[PDB]
């Protein structure tokens, strides 16, 4: 679900209302089991 | 006696100066408004 | 979006009648057509004013600080 990885802070569970005001991008993390 | 900024959610008169981060006393919510002017304003009542 | 004080058309006061009207509906279980006549709103210029208002202010209030 949406997250905001900003330096000087954790990673906030981002929300619409805020991404708009802050000019961020209401996106999220893409993870895949890379096997070697 | 006075104030300056505010927290969008946990509406709490806050404020500070340069390099004082841009967070709040509790709510991380890094938004912050800038509460009204003291110089009262007047209006045409029409 | 709050009841208009006075009707655009003739200017007859109507700011007060809001709450009264909302009752003549809910409580006194009447029909708009009559509730309006009850509040003394004669011609359509005054009628259309109340009958049509959309008290948005309420959804506004429901926000927070
Ligand atoms: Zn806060
Ligand atoms: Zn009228």
């Amino acid at each position: 679900k949406p997250m905001v990885n900003e330096s000087d802070g954790v990673t906030h569970a981002l929300y619409p209302q805020e991404a708009r005001l802050r000019n961020l991008t209401y996106s999220s993390g893409l993870f895949v089991d890379v096997k070697k | 006696a006075t104030l300056k900024y505010i927290c969008a959610e946990c509406s709490s008169k806050l404020s500070l100066s340069r390099t004082d981060a841009v967070r709040c006393k509790d709510c991380g919510h890094r938004i912050l408004l800038k509460a009204r002017t003291k110089r009262l304003v007047q209006f045409e009542a029409r | 979006m709050i009841v208009p004080v006075r009707c655009f058309s003739c200017g007859k006061v109507v700011g007060d009648k809001w709450e009264s009207y909302l009752n003549l509906l809910q409580e006194d279980e009447l029909d708009e057509g009559t509730a309006l006549s009850r509040l003394g709103l004669k011609r359509y210029c005054c009628r259309r004013m109340i009958l049509t208002h959309v008290d948005l202010i309420e959804k506004f209030l429901r926000y927070n600080p």
